[PDB]
């Protein structure tokens, strides 16, 4: 049926929206936490 | 025996620790002299009080919101079908992961919970809720496959029965499919 | 503990946004997602012997934990939405122009194809 292949494809490129938006999340989570903790424990090793 | 009270009150707190569990809200006084109950003498006694009230942040953050996430996921999860016309799974797996992660959490980080048999506490009347929901839900999940198993006997639904499903339905949100309109027409 | 749910919730990032056939109904998802999240939840308050466990701040540590939550417990939610609008199509109303129109522009930079069947209803 073409209005179940018109729909199947709007799932599609909505699904492959999300994947590209939650890895960004993911990325920005996970090392710009670690990576603020780290430059704060840099500076006062070797500032003191 | 006479106390002594400083500027702020009757316990100095001036040079306090703080607690990261605890947060002291006043102190009071007391001087009271009391009966021997053998002899006419008296004798003197101080109380002090202190009061103190607990940080509940560390538990909600660490408790309350993920047990509250999971049972919204599991009722989401129980009453959500991919094709209206299709035979749906039991269920039955999903309640019992659900149970098994929520039994998880409660009892093994029950090493800060009350643990008594006095009374129920708040965050123990808050589980057990969630608990019944999901067991209530898994058997409801289960009664929808019955009722759609109903239709392999070939005796067609009431008459009343179809009457109350279609005035439910725009309330409900819901709309027929178009195999069913097929259905009619034909 | 910072690598392994850093892992786990990677991976399941991947699982909930990836299909065998496009033109296929989907799984439920919502096993993966509460699975993981037990898998994090056991993780977390089963080496708490050595976390802060204060209530005056939220560690670092914290902060990054309450975030891979919310991620996958929204995540599960995203997953069930693309379901619901692939079932659209069991109605049979096709997709407004607009909303065909603005599907075709993203595909391109998104880098999706569309499949062959699709193209040979066309033409018929
Ligand atoms: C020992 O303490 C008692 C506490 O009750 C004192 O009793 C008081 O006695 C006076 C008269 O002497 C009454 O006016 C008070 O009303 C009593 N107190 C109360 C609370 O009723 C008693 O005086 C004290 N001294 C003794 C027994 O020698």
């Amino acid at each position: 049926n073409i209005v179940e292949l018109e729909w199947d494809w709007v799932a599609a490129v909505l699904e492959r929206v999300f994947l590209i938006f939650f890895t960004i999340c993911f990325l920005f989570s996970a090392i710009g936490i670690n990576l603020y903790g780290w430059y704060i424990w840099y500076t006062e090793n070797h500032f003191l | 025996y006479f106390p002594r009270t400083f500027t702020n009150g009757p316990i100095g707190l001036a040079n306090f620790l703080e607690n990261d569990a605890w947060s002291v809200l006043g102190t009071k006084v007391n001087r009271e002299e009391k009966k021997y109950t053998c002899c006419p003498v008296n004798y003197t006694l101080l109380h002090y009080d202190v009061v103190i009230q607990r940080k509940p942040l560390y538990y909600v953050l660490n408790l309350i919101a993920p047990t509250a996430v999971i049972t919204f996921i599991s009722i989401i999860g129980f009453f959500t079908s991919s094709s209206v016309h299709d035979l749906r799974q039991e269920k039955i797996t999903l309640g019992i992961t659900t149970l098994l992660s929520m039994s998880i959490m409660i009892f093994m980080v029950s090493d800060k919970m009350p643990s008594t048999s006095t009374c129920v506490p708040l965050i123990a009347l808050f589980y057990t809720l969630m608990i019944t929901i999901i067991s209530v839900g898994t058997l409801a999940a289960s009664s929808v496959i019955f009722v759609q198993k109903l239709g392999s006997i070939g005796n067609p639904p009431a008459s009343k029965t179809m009457k109350w499903t279609h005035r439910i339905a725009p309330f409900v949100l819901i709309q027929m499919p178009l195999v069913m309109k097929q259905a009619y027409a034909k």
